């Protein structure tokens, strides 16, 4: 039913070497979601590493700009879930095998055999991105992806092999951490650390720090761009720019629209194409 | 115009506006646009479409039935891809990655491995074109109660309703006539017989 | 004073001349040889015949049919002719020896209409559930389904010039397809009563529609509402087309017409009567086609007769 | 690109779906072929063949009885060969209601 | 598909005749809201075939005439068929081709 | 009508659009949805309806209903605008009387005098059609 010739293939899955070597087929396995026959591909990405043949088929890799055989984005190299709740839209599709799961599936397939380069429904909206999932964008990744799974027989010492045996060795996995939507465990954890992070810690008092110290300004920040960024969060009291040490000082009424700022500036604040530099002010008329 | 073009990619949907259901004006000998092309257009069109429904009925002949000693491929060729999604410092160096790409031989003792046996109901076809009819007329109050039905009077139905009113029971003319019934010339046998 | 009045071209009036009436269940389509030797016809009598042309005398018979036969049609490049009828069968009847050779199946119901490519050996067929379909010569595979209606397909005619394949529909709808890809060009949305006939003129281009409600008139590239004819208000099932000027349509009531290509005008406007047999309301043409000479026009009608008119050779039919 | 059962998804090598009939016959020349089509006239022969066509067919016994002579077969003839489409009325079911039961 | 067989003939005429009637008075009946009760002319169509098997002269009163006449021609190709398929098989048990119960336990009603 | 008995307009007005450009020859949905629109406000937007409405050639049941809208919203100018195509489609009496209007709303002097001139050329040019000069000499008097 389905035919391809070149895969989607993040980069953490092709391996260590740019020249590999591949095999493939007319039509091989199934999809693990939807049993879709596709075209299984297989290569050899490193000389201690499994093959990873194929996961999925083309067409549901085209839905959600997910890559061929781990199931991560393509866009950033993270999970669906987190894509899509970084987001705020779902793109929804069915759970059960005949209800309404490959009915809808076979008419996305039939309505994007024009293009081929973008997909259905996340080219409008993955625009309007890199503020909240840049901040967790891992260059350069690990890759234990890549290695062979855990094999048998030197858990309960029997293995003949010894050294020769290709798959891994001395490895105890944990069975308390390890689909398509919901639900990931490792993947919460990860929501909560994303969550839990290390900003300053805030004093005890009754909202009297207004002022702040950014600086970084140089050649790009002005005035003008800073007091209306300022704008959107609402109204000045006095606000000033110093440029021997290139920085601006800035406060607020009522401190909660700052606040947000302060939530939006802990290096984190990326205007102009610069990270820039964050630290508190006195408050103190010191 | 692009709410009936919907989905479609520039097709002939532009009958959507009323100006193209009037009657064109009348046409008497104008050769360029009413006459048919000449024998070598019509020739090479019908080459064109002969070549592609060849090539495509060798591949369904070649698909429906393969059977017969067929050699599979000489995948000597490379592909090269570049790597224009990610890579600032993922794999340093990976700049266009030209990678080897052959085909695994399937051998012929293998039944078909996956089940056709799935059944689904037909999707949404193409959308709907306007639909541009005549005005439509309504005749009468009398008319339409011409063209109607009455119920049936059936022995054997089988079926809605046997529908017994007070009427509707001998549902014939008299059930046998012969519309004269006789004829006098029985009388030119029977008296003649008599005397 | 009206419009497209003082210039229509005399056409001299078609006039019996010969009734052919042998069979035994309602004959259905005409064919005929680009020889002009013989005609074909099929019937419900399930007997396929073939009948001479200017002796009349019957040349011979054959049977087969399981069912009517729907359609027949005669091949010019090739020695042989085609059949098809509601017993799910198209047939490939070979002329050099009277028999069927290729046995067409694959239709998951009736067949209705048929007609072959004049340049390549290919085929297309309409048929009763949704479908038309490509049938290759050589092959006996379906190249290519065309599946875009929600009725039955009452004809089909297919060219070699772009756009090839024109589909008339029970669901009140023409559309013309694309051979090569499978999907359709354009559908064309008119006549409230269905469409049951189109035809090819076969020179130059502006094809014709038929239906019971205000009788139109086509285009091949783009599509192009060109004129509608006169109130020719009877349910209809036959479009036929001479290459001089003289159009003839056929319907269910017995009310065959005759027009004109320049204008659109109503000629003669000629009933036929019943041969004996017949009762008073049974006459309905179901197929009409002219000789290759096109001197002869010949019909065949709802009470089992093929009626053959011949020209007038008078000129008091003037157009008022 | 997820054709029908009978391309490439099933493997029901079917009776009445064989290769048979792999080549064409061509009309040749002798026959009516679309070269001889081209440039007839197609209208002076059919009027010469209809002409050809048209001239194809060019006592002291039984003084005591009481009926002496009828003097009539039919009351004309018997040569009618009519054709009535109707089937309880046609001549064939005539003899075929004549003929098998009595 | 499936082909016609000898057995699914009488069941597949019926079927082809009744298509035919009910795509003939779709495109026939005028412009008014309702066609045919869903299935009455079919009814009409069969007690007109029930009438003639018994030569019931079926005079029906308060019925437009082109949907009658029609349903008499489509009972009279029906009765053309029926007939020249009694004489076919007639003659075949004379001469003795089939030997079937069916078709002369039919054919006995058939005659 | 179960997309207007809820409270969302712009799927009711995408749901509208594309039935009344599918169905143009049906007049159920454009008087429905003209209906909606005199629930809501009298933005231009109705009027690019109403004169797609104009386009089709429907009868005169919508034309004159029309030309009622346009009385009940006291439209001078753009009612005499989009009046001057009416006559030449329907060369009804009943138009014939009714084309002049002006002079029973607005008393149109010389313009009327100018309507009675097209009254006075057109169709009728040796039979009168026994109608037309009773309302003019009406007016006259
Ligand atoms: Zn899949
Ligand atoms: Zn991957
Ligand atoms: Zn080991």
């Amino acid at each position: 039913w389905e035919d391809a010739d070149f895969p989607i293939l993040c980069q953490t899955c092709l391996g260590e070497n740019p020249y590999i070597r591949m095999t493939k087929e007319k039509y091989g396995k199934e999809c693990k979601i939807c049993a879709r026959p596709f075209t299984v591909f297989r290569w050899c990405p490193g000389v201690r590493m499994r093959f990873k043949k194929t996961e999925v088929c083309q067409t549901c890799s085209k839905l959600k700009n997910v890559c061929q055989t781990c199931l991560l984005d393509l866009e950033y190299g993270l999970p669906i879930q987190v894509r899509d709740a970084g987001l705020s839209f779902k793109d929804d599709m069915p759970k059960s095998d005949v209800n309404k799961e490959y009915y809808t599936q076979n008419m996305e397939r039939e309505i994007s055999n024009s293009d081929g380069t973008r997909p259905v429904g996340m080219l409008g909206k993955a625009t309007s991105t890199s503020d909240m999932l840049l901040k967790l964008a891992r260059t350069t990744p690990y890759y234990k992806r890549n290695r062979p799974h855990i094999c048998s027989f030197w858990v309960k010492g029997e293995c003949k092999r010894g050294e020769e045996c290709p798959y891994r060795h001395e490895k105890p996995t944990d069975p308390d951490d390890p689909r398509y939507y919901g639900i990931n465990d490792p993947v919460a954890d990860k929501l909560l650390k994303r969550a839990s992070t290390m900003p300053r810690l805030d004093p005890p008092e009754d909202k009297t720090i207004t002022t702040l110290y950014v600086g970084g300004l140089g050649d790009t920040i002005t005035e003008t761009d800073l007091r209306n960024h300022f704008y959107q969060f609402g109204e000045i009291r006095t606000i000033t720019v110093v440029q021997r040490q290139q920085c601006a000082f800035i406060q607020f009424a009522t401190r909660q629209a700052a606040e947000v700022a302060a939530e939006k500036s802990f290096n984190k604040l990326i205007v102009n194409g610069r990270r820039l530099n964050v630290k508190w002010g006195r408050s103190q008329a010191a | 115009d692009a709410i009936a073009r919907q989905g479609q990619s520039k097709d002939k949907v532009i009958y959507s506006k009323y100006t193209d259901l009037v009657p064109k004006e009348v046409m008497n000998a104008d050769d360029p646009d009413l006459q048919r092309p000449d024998e070598e257009a019509i020739k090479e069109i019908t080459e064109k479409t002969r070549v592609a429904l060849e090539k495509s009925v060798s591949q369904k002949v070649a698909a429906a039935m393969p059977v017969r000693a067929a050699d599979k491929l000489a995948p000597a060729q490379y592909i090269r891809y570049t790597p224009s999604q990610q890579g600032v410092a993922f794999n340093s160096g990976a700049k266009q990655r030209v990678i080897r790409m052959v085909e695994m031989q399937k051998d012929p003792m293998e039944p078909p491995r996956f089940k056709i046996n799935k059944k689904i109901p037909r999707g949404p076809p193409s959308p709907p074109a306007p639909v541009m009819h005549s005005p439509s007329r309504k005749m009468t109050v009398k008319e339409q109660q011409e063209w109607k039905i009455p119920p049936c009077i059936s022995n054997w139905k089988n079926a809605k309703g046997y529908t017994i009113p007070l009427d509707k029971r001998l549902a014939a003319d008299g059930r046998g006539l012969q519309t004269v019934h006789i004829n006098e010339n029985f009388a030119k046998l029977a008296e003649a017989l008599y005397i | 004073k009206a419009p497209t009045m003082p210039k229509p071209q005399w056409h001299p009036p078609w006039k019996l001349y010969r009734v052919i009436s042998g069979h035994l269940g309602w004959v259905r389509c005409i064919a005929v040889e680009p020889g002009n030797q013989w005609f074909v016809t099929g019937s419900a009598d399930r007997t396929i015949k073939i009948w001479d042309l200017a002796s009349g005398k019957l040349k011979l018979s054959l049977t087969g049919h399981i069912s009517t036969v729907r359609g027949v049609i005669v091949s010019t490049r090739s020695p042989y002719l085609f059949s098809c009828g509601e017993d799910k069968q198209v047939k490939c009847w070979d002329l050099e020896y009277n028999k069927v050779i290729r046995h067409y199946h694959g239709h998951l119901s009736a067949v209705y209409g048929l007609d072959l490519h004049p340049t390549i050996d290919v085929l297309v067929t309409c048929s009763r559930d949704s479908t038309a379909r490509i049938w290759d010569v050589r092959t006996k595979a379906s190249v290519h389904t065309l599946s875009g209606h929600t009725n039955a397909v009452a004809t089909v005619r297919c060219q070699a010039a772009e756009p090839q394949i024109i589909t008339g529909s029970h669901d009140t709808t023409i559309r013309l397809w694309d051979l090569v890809a499978g999907k359709t060009r354009v559908t064309l949305t008119n006549h409230k009563k269905s469409v049951r006939a189109v035809v090819l003129h076969p020179r130059h281009y502006t094809f014709a529609s038929g239906s019971p409600d205000n009788i139109k008139q086509w285009k091949f590239p783009d599509g192009s509402f060109i004129q509608n004819l006169s109130g020719h208000n009877a349910i209809i099932n036959t479009l036929t087309v001479n290459s001089d000027g003289v159009l003839v349509s056929g319907a269910d009531n017995g009310t065959m017409h005759l027009w004109d290509w320049r204008t659109g005008y109503n000629f003669q406007r000629v009933h036929a009567a019943v041969q004996p047999g017949s009762l008073d309301s049974e006459s309905g043409i179901f197929a009409c086609a002219f000789d290759q000479s096109e001197s002869r026009l010949l019909t065949a009608e709802a009470d089992k007769t093929i009626k053959v008119y011949r020209e007038d050779d008078t000129a008091t039919e003037e157009t008022h | 690109k997820g054709e029908g059962d009978l391309s490439q998804l099933s493997k029901q090598y079917s009776s009445r779906d064989l290769p048979s009939h792999t080549k064409i016959k061509y009309r040749q020349t002798t026959q009516d072929a679309p070269e001889e089509v081209r440039n007839r006239d197609f209208r002076r022969e059919l009027e010469e063949r209809e002409r050809a066509a048209a001239r194809e067919k060019n006592r002291r016994w039984d003084d005591d009885v009481v009926f002496k002579n009828c003097a009539k077969g039919v009351d004309d003839q018997k040569k009618d060969k009519r054709f009535v489409n109707d089937t309880l009325r046609s001549e064939f079911h005539k003899k075929f209601m004549e003929k098998y039961i009595k | 598909a499936k082909t016609v067989t000898k057995q699914r003939v009488e069941s597949h005429f019926d079927l082809e005749l009744r298509a035919a009637v009910m795509h003939d008075i779709l495109d026939m009946m005028p412009e008014g809201i309702k066609q045919n009760k869903a299935r009455t002319i079919l009814q009409h169509l069969s007690e007109a075939w029930r009438c003639w098997k018994a030569n019931i002269p079926w005079k029906v009163p308060g019925l437009p005439t082109p949907i009658e006449n029609m349903i008499l021609r489509y009972v009279k190709a029906k009765a053309d068929w029926w007939t020249n398929t009694a004489h076919y098989n007639r003659e075949r048990i004379r001469r003795g081709a089939t030997v079937d119960k069916t078709v002369c336990k039919k054919n006995l009603g058939r005659l | 009508e179960m997309e207007m008995k809820n409270r969302q307009v712009n799927h009711a007005r995408n749901i509208w659009d594309r039935a009344i450009t599918t169905l143009p020859r049906v007049n159920q949905f454009w008087y429905k949805y003209t209906y909606m629109e005199e629930m809501l406000g009298n933005v231009a937007g109705a009027r690019q309806v109403f004169e797609r409405w104009m386009e089709w050639q429907p009868e005169e049941q919508a034309w004159h209903s029309y030309i009622n809208f346009e009385l009940r919203y006291k439209e001078v100018d753009r009612a005499r605008t989009i009046y001057e195509r009416f006559v030449l489609v329907h060369p009804d009496v009943k138009n014939w009387i009714k084309y002049a209007r002006f002079e029973e709303k607005h008393a149109y002097f010389a313009h009327a005098r100018k309507v009675y001139e097209r009254a006075v050329e057109f169709f009728g040019d040796e039979h009168m059609d026994e109608h037309l000069y009773v309302a003019f000499a009406k007016f006259e008097e």
